[PDB]
C-alpha cells in the first residue's frame, strides 16, 4: 500500500495506537455498542475525561435520555453536593420531562429541592415555548407595566385570584 | 468495651416514608435489642401490624458488598422470586440496608410495583448502627421523613426503599454488623414451630435462598442443614462467590488443590471440610442454573424445594399446596405415578 517495505508510516502508526485512549472502534456485531448513534455520542463523554455534572449537562441539552441513564447513572459516580439540584432545575426550565422523572428516581426530593427563591427564577425563564404569562401580569398589575419588571410571587398570586 | 451499656427504653419507632425514592412507600419500623424475646416480636408482628401467620418464610442471605449481577440473569430470578411471594402468602427476611442481595431484591420489587397488584409483605431486619441516619427516626408514633439518597464516603448505608417493614437491632455498638443474626434466626426459630391453619400437623415451612454468599455464609448453610428440622437451601450458580463455590462442588459428589482461589487466607486456610460436609448432605440443597437443567423457573424451584425437603406424607404436600394455592404444583409433583395415597 506503501513505496514498499522501504517507506512505512509504521511508526506513527504506532504513535496513533500509544494515544488509543480515545479512539473507539466500531465493528458490525462482534462487540459491545453496534449502533454508530450510540457509538459516536459515548465517544464525547469518555473522551471527555470530565467530571459527572458535565456529561450530566451535555446529555440534557443533547435531550438524550439514555444516554444519560445508562452510561451517566451507574455504580458510584460520586455526585457532588447541589450538583443535582442545579441539573433539576436546568432540567425544569428547559421542559425536559425525562429528566425530570429520571432525577427524581435517582436521589432527588422535590420538597427539599423546591424554595421561593428557586420556584421566584423558575417563573422569570425564558429557555421554553411562549406563553402568556406576560400579558396577564401586565393587565392583573396596573394599566401599564415598566419593561424588564421581576414578575414577584404576588403578582402570580394576583394573576390566579384574578 | 465488655457490652456495659444501659438498658434503657425504645424511644424511636412509628412510621417512615422515603422521599426522593421512585414510588411513594410507607413502612412501619421499631427499635428492639438484640435479646429480644422471639414470642413478643412475633406478638408485635401480628396484633400491632396487622398481619396474619404466613404460609412461607423465604430468607434471603448474601455478600455485604455491592456486586453485581450479570445481565439476564438477574430479571428471571427477581421474576421467579417476585411470583412465588405473591401467589403464595410469603414473608421475604432480608438484610434491609442497601448493600449487596438486598439492593438487587429491592430492584426486583421495584420492578414488579409498576406492573402488577397487591402487596408483599418484605420485613427487613437491619443492625441499627448501620444505618446512615440513626437520628431523624427518634419521634415516637409519628411519620418521619426519610431522604434515599447516599453519599459513598458517609461511611455507613441508607436503609433501602420498598421494604414495608422493618426491625432495627442494636447492642450499643455503631458501624458495625452481627448484631441482628442471632434475633433473625431465634425469629425464624420460633416461627417455624408455629402452627398453620391445617390440623394435620405441620408447620410453616421455611426455605433459605442463597445468592452470592461469604466465608460466613458457609457456616450458616451448615447451620441450616444441622437444625433438628432440616431446612432446605436454594442457591444460584451464577454469583461468582461461594454460592458459585457451592454449585462448582454440587457436580461431583460424596480434587482439593483447585479450591485454592486466593479467597481465604492461602491455602493454609480452608474452609474445605465445611464445604464437604454440606455436600456431603446434599440431599436437602436444590441448586439453580439458567437453563441448564431443568426448572429453569425459581418459583418452581423455590416451591419444589419445601416438598421434597419436608420429607412428608402425600398427604401432607397436598395439604400444603391447597394451602398455598398453587394448583400446578400438585399436578406436577404430587398426582404422579404411584403414590400410595392412604385410605
Amino acid at each position: 500500500y506503501t513505496r514498499t517495505q522501504a517507506q512505512h508510516l509504521f511508526i506513527i502508526l504506532m504513535e496513533c495506537m500509544k494515544k488509543k485512549e480515545l479512539i473507539t472502534v466500531f465493528r458490525m456485531g462482534s462487540e459491545g455498542h453496534q449502533d454508530i448513534d450510540l457509538a459516536i455520542l459515548t465517544a464525547l463523554l469518555k473522551g471527555a475525561n470530565a467530571s459527572a455534572p458535565d456529561q450530566l449537562s451535555l446529555a440534557l441539552a443533547w435531550n438524550r435520555v439514555d444516554i444519560a441513564r445508562s452510561q451517566i447513572f451507574i455504580y458510584g459516580q460520586q455526585w457532588p453536593v447541589g450538583s443535582l439540584e442545579q441539573a433539576m432545575l436546568d432540567a425544569l426550565v428547559l421542559d425536559r420531562v425525562d429528566f425530570v422523572k429520571l432525577l427524581i428516581e435517582n436521589g432527588v426530593s422535590m420538597h427539599r429541592f423546591l424554595t421561593i427563591s428557586r420556584l421566584e427564577e423558575l417563573y422569570n425563564t425564558r429557555h421554553g415555548p411562549s406563553n402568556t404569562l406576560y400579558h396577564l401580569v401586565r393587565d392583573v398589575k396596573k394599566g401599564n407595566l415598566p419593561p424588564d419588571y421581576r414578575i414577584s410571587l404576588i403578582d402570580i398570586g394576583l394573576v390566579i385570584e384574578y | 468495651i465488655s457490652k456495659h451499656t444501659q438498658l434503657s427504653p425504645t424511644d424511636a419507632f412509628g412510621t417512615i416514608e422515603f422521599q426522593g425514592g421512585g414510588h411513594s412507600n410507607k413502612a412501619m419500623y421499631v427499635r428492639v435489642s438484640f435479646d429480644t424475646k422471639p414470642d413478643l416480636l412475633l406478638h408485635l408482628m401480628t396484633k400491632e401490624w396487622q398481619l396474619e401467620l404466613p404460609k412461607l418464610l423465604i430468607s434471603v442471605h448474601g455478600g455485604l458488598q455491592n456486586f453485581e449481577l450479570q445481565p439476564k440473569l438477574k430479571q428471571v430470578f427477581g421474576k421467579g422470586l417476585i411470583k412465588a411471594a405473591m401467589t403464595t402468602g410469603a414473608w421475604i427476611f432480608t438484610g434491609g440496608v442497601n448493600t449487596g442481595v438486598i439492593r438487587h431484591v429491592g430492584d426486583a420489587l421495584k420492578d414488579h410495583a409498576s406492573k402488577s397488584r397487591g402487596k408483599i409483605c418484605t420485613i427487613g431486619i437491619a443492625p441499627w448502627g448501620i444505618v446512615e441516619n440513626q437520628e431523624d427516626l427518634i419521634g415516637r408514633d409519628v411519620v418521619r421523613p426519610y431522604q434515599t439518597m447516599s453519599n459513598p464516603m458517609s461511611k455507613l448505608t441508607v436503609l433501602n426503599s420498598m421494604h414495608s417493614h422493618f426491625i432495627l437491632a442494636d447492642n450499643g455498638t455503631t458501624g458495625k454488623y452481627g448484631a441482628e443474626v442471632k434475633l433473625r434466626r431465634q425469629l425464624e426459630k420460633h416461627i417455624s414451630l408455629q402452627k398453620i391453619n391445617t390440623r394435620i400437623g405441620q408447620g410453616v415451612p421455611v426455605v433459605a435462598l442463597i445468592v452470592e454468599g461469604g466465608p460466613n455464609v458457609i457456616s450458616i448453610v451448615l447451620e441450616y442443614l444441622r437444625d433438628t428440622p432440616p431446612v432446605p437451601v436454594v442457591v444460584c450458580d451464577g454469583s461468582g462467590r461461594a454460592s458459585d463455590i457451592l454449585a462448582f462442588g454440587h457436580k461431583y459428589s460424596e480434587v482439593t488443590i483447585q479450591k485454592t482461589f486466593t479467597y481465604t487466607r492461602t491455602q493454609a486456610q480452608h474452609l474445605f471440610i465445611i464445604l464437604m460436609e454440606c455436600m456431603k448432605k446434599k440431599e436437602l440443597i436444590t441448586v439453580f442454573r439458567m437453563g441448564s437443567e431443568g426448572h429453569q423457573d425459581i418459583d418452581l424451584a423455590i416451591l419444589t424445594a419445601l416438598l421434597k425437603g419436608a420429607n412428608a406424607s402425600a398427604p401432607d404436600q397436598l395439604s400444603l399446596a391447597l394451602a398455598w394455592n398453587r394448583v400446578d404444583i400438585a399436578r406436577s409433583q404430587i398426582f404422579i405415578y404411584g403414590q400410595q395415597w392412604p385410605v
